[PDB]
């Protein structure tokens, strides 16, 4: 999905707001904090009701200005609150009703996903690749600023793990896949447009083609 | 135009959501409250300094979890949520790796910590992967003209973290001495371990 949550390359942001080893506080900086990564556990592993890949797609899903304008914890209140009610757990008024005011949620998604692909390649270290030049309006773990780029393999998961573009759909379809460390060079995504030398990006096997 | 949505305090929002859940049966007892301990508790850059401190005063150790660093890592019972599959990147005199999630937060939490709210700032997002140099400078990291920096994109299942060099003046030092001068900061890439 081409939201505004793809942020890599994105040009206009000032400084990071952090110096080295200064002190970052407690973990937490609120008394709700901890909720948001608790009730995801608890609708992955206690209820099976999504996958971890469905929080990701959900908070992608903010409404780009909510996105925008909204703080890391409290997206993913948002997000696990959106896919209780879109699963059928809770209901929108009982929400707001507790809250006592206007509970906004992620939009609805205008992709039903896509099947894990049915052919791939596997690849081996030091072998060139190329990121499939390939269009997914739902969940995909491929930042655009290597759509279509080529770099070199540095490393197979010895794992496999669901395709994202369909487990982030809850669908049935998602089997299983290694990842690549692919390499590129700093030139590749940005041309003379950047300061460093390498970005490795961890790529399903099914975002990748022999270069 | 443009303008936010109206919305409840997110404490409120926050709240409504765990008590619509637990009101329901769906939060088994003290569930939540398990979870914060872990998390301010147990998931500490603790883990990670201490996992440097070994690899650098034992060479079959670092050996290990520069090939696998899951089974490494297993060794000091530190696998867990998002650092199930570890993969540690090595520091040299011609290479500084620095992590990131340029997606969202992805961190190796186990051993790093949750990520802090710099790490998820769209600032670091947007900017580490294109001028890394520009921002671990301004972050006051000066990384010398002839190291190349290498930025690892956390967009998938590999969790990372990094092996920094071992600075001089460190000799003999021992593994709780080297633990104390490998921060949060140098497990992510963005500051090298400092000696007093
Ligand atoms: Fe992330
Ligand atoms: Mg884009
Ligand atoms: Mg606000
Ligand atoms: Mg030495
Ligand atoms: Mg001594």
């Amino acid at each position: 999905m081409d939201g505004v949550h793809d942020l890599a390359g994105v040009q206009g942001f000032g400084k990071v707001p952090h110096t080295v080893n200064a002190d970052i506080g407690p973990t937490f900086h609120a008394e709700w904090e901890h909720l948001p990564y608790s009730l995801m556990f608890a609708g992955v592993a206690e209820l099976g009701a999504f996958s971890v890949d469905e929080v990701r797609y959900v908070v992608e899903r903010m409404e780009p200005r909510h996105y925008m304008m909204t703080p890391y914890y409290e997206r993913y209140v948002i997000g696990v609150a959106t896919l209780m009610v879109e699963k059928g757990i809770l209901t929108q008024d009982e929400l707001e009703s507790l809250a006592g005011g206007p509970f906004p949620l992620s939009r609805p998604s205008e992709s039903e996903g896509r099947p894990a692909p049915v052919e791939t390649t596997t690849f081996e270290v030091g072998q060139r690749v190329r990121v499939r030049d390939e269009y997914v309006p739902g969940h995909i773990r491929m930042p655009a600023y290597c759509r279509g780029r080529v770099g070199t393999i540095s490393h197979r998961t010895t794992e496999k793990w669901p395709f994202p573009d369909a487990i982030g759909h809850g669908r049935n379809d998602a089997g299983e896949e290694p990842t690549y460390h692919v390499k590129f060079a700093a030139e590749e995504l940005f041309g003379s447009d950047t300061d460093g030398g390498s970005v490795v990006v961890d790529l399903f096997e099914g975002y990748l083609e022999p270069a | 135009e443009n303008a936010a949505p109206a919305q409840a305090p997110v404490s409120d929002r926050a709240w409504a959501l765990f008590r619509a859940l637990d009101g329901k049966g769906l939060v088994p007892d003290g569930y939540v409250e398990g979870w914060k301990k872990t998390f301010e508790e147990d998931f500490s850059p603790r883990r990670g300094a201490e996992l440097v401190a070994r690899a650098w005063t034992d060479p079959e150790f670092r050996q290990l979890l520069l090939t696998d660093g899951t089974a490494a890592v297993a060794q000091y019972g530190y696998l867990g949520p998002q650092g199930e599959y570890i993969v540690a990147v090595e520091d040299t005199p011609t290479l500084k790796n620095v992590i990131v999630c340029s997606l969202c937060s992805c961190t190796a939490w186990p051993i790093l910590g949750l990520p802090p709210t710099w790490y998820k700032s769209f600032e670091y997002r947007a900017r580490v992967v294109r001028e890394p140099r520009k921002v671990l400078s301004e972050m006051g990291t000066e990384i010398a003209s002839d190291i190349e920096i290498r930025v690892y994109d956390t967009t998938a299942e590999t969790r990372y973290m990094v092996l920094p060099q071992r600075p001089a003046g460190t000799e003999g030092w021992s593994q709780e001495q080297l633990q104390e001068i490998v921060t949060k900061d140098c497990l992510i890439g963005v500051a090298i371990p400092q000696v007093p």
